């Protein structure tokens, strides 16, 4: 069993506009084994209502999952996805960047 | 439609 | 008729000392999930995951739940057997996966059928394209292959792939004809991002497209790049469409030289964008 480290993208459903309600996505792919822990945070605090897709896998057998929650970008609020996985010697946090 | 595996490994 | 696929992705993962393996099967039509079965529920049932599946009557859900429950027992056995075949230490979580289904081209003749299996994330056994013979990934899977040859199992899978698989794909496309079958072409744009005193990043976006398949690249004067290009994995927007971007670092004053190119089934002609 060869572990595969999750690849993480954090991004909005629609092009972000300050003050306008949107959805923040955390797409985690290409990992093995399938046990994974995903949480989303606003300003360093866990967001409570986060929906997760059913986990599935790609043609190459690696697992993927989509986490998402409602959010409203602003000039000062910050957002992140934090992932824990056995491949990684500690949790990985990726911050939302409106340019990506 | 889902199909179950015929035989054991 | 234009191409379509029905695929199931099935996973079991063992949790020794902590209960039976967790088993989940998900079904897709093209890029759209439509059904699931998850053993982690009080009363696990095969369930609709797309609006258009909700009006299938109870006999559909009953039959499919019976088949998934049989598979669940098959996966428990296979996890135990594979661990013995590979002489692995007992305890420890392991995975068994299956992927199966059918593609059709421009008629209701099966273009390709699949019945592939994996143990711990790596190929174990798969039915070849001939739907008659098996590729065993190693000497452990060779034991299984001889068992399945003696049983004549290729014929069982061939019958499903050519018959019931394609029949039901046809029915699913009719139930969800509205949403499946559409083509949403990408809306593209370029963003410009200062980097240093010497260069900038140009990023070319494709948004809101369906299906997921797309080609997105930069060019420097009619030629594909002689440099690094960041190309992210195609990603779901959440609303049934997809997103992708490609970024190049370019020297200031030479931005006009670079072109972004977007190919997609839903575009009359390929797009060419320039900052």
């Amino acid at each position: 069993m060869i572990q595969k480290t999750p690849q993480i993208q954090v991004y909005s459903r629609h092009p972000p506009e300050n003050g306008k309600p949107n959805i923040l996505n955390c797409y985690v792919t290409q990992f093995h084994p399938p046990h994974i822990e995903i949480q989303m945070l606003k300003n360093g605090k866990k967001i409570p209502k986060v929906e997760m897709s059913d986990m599935s896998f790609s043609k190459d057998w690696s697992f993927y999952i989509l986490a998402h929650t409602e959010f409203t970008p602003t000039e000062t609020d910050t957002y992140a996805c934090r992932v824990k996985h056995d491949s990684m010697a500690e949790p990985k946090t990726v911050y939302w960047d409106r340019d990506m | 439609k889902y199909l179950q595996v015929a035989s054991h490994v | 008729m234009g191409p379509h696929s029905l695929r199931y992705f099935v996973t079991a993962v063992s949790r020794p000392g902590l209960g039976e393996p967790r088993f989940i099967a998900v079904g897709y039509v093209d890029d759209t999930q439509f059904v699931r079965f998850d053993s982690d529920a009080d009363n696990p049932r095969f369930e609709p995951r797309a609006p258009w599946m909700e009006q299938e009557g109870p006999e559909y859900w009953e039959e499919q739940t019976q088949r998934a429950k049989s598979d669940e027992q098959w996966f428990r056995v296979s996890l135990r057997t594979a661990q013995r075949y590979y002489n692995q230490s007992k305890g420890g979580s392991h995975t068994f996966q299956r992927m199966f289904g059918c593609d059709v081209g421009s008629d209701w003749r099966l273009l390709r059928g699949y019945q592939q299996f994996a143990y711990d994330g790596r190929d174990y056994i798969a039915l070849n394209e001939d739907l008659k013979t098996w590729t065993a990934a190693d000497t452990a899977a060779l034991i299984t292959r001889r068992k399945w040859e003696q049983a004549g199992d290729a014929e069982y899978y061939r019958a499903y792939l050519e018959g019931e698989c394609v029949e039901w794909l046809r029915r699913y496309l009719e139930l969800g004809n509205e949403t499946l079958l559409r083509t949403d072409s990408p809306k593209a744009h370029v963003t410009y991002h200062p980097r240093s005193q010497v260069d900038v990043t140009l990023r070319c976006w494709a948004l809101g497209f369906y299906p997921a398949d797309i080609t997105l690249t930069w060019q420097l004067n009619g030629e594909d790049l002689t440099q690094d290009m960041e190309l992210v994995e195609t990603r779901p927007a959440g609303d049934g469409t997809f997103q992708k971007w490609a970024a190049v670092v370019v020297p200031l004053g030479k931005e006009q030289n670079y072109t972004c190119h977007v190919h997609h089934k839903g575009l009359p002609e390929p797009l060419t964008l320039r900052w």
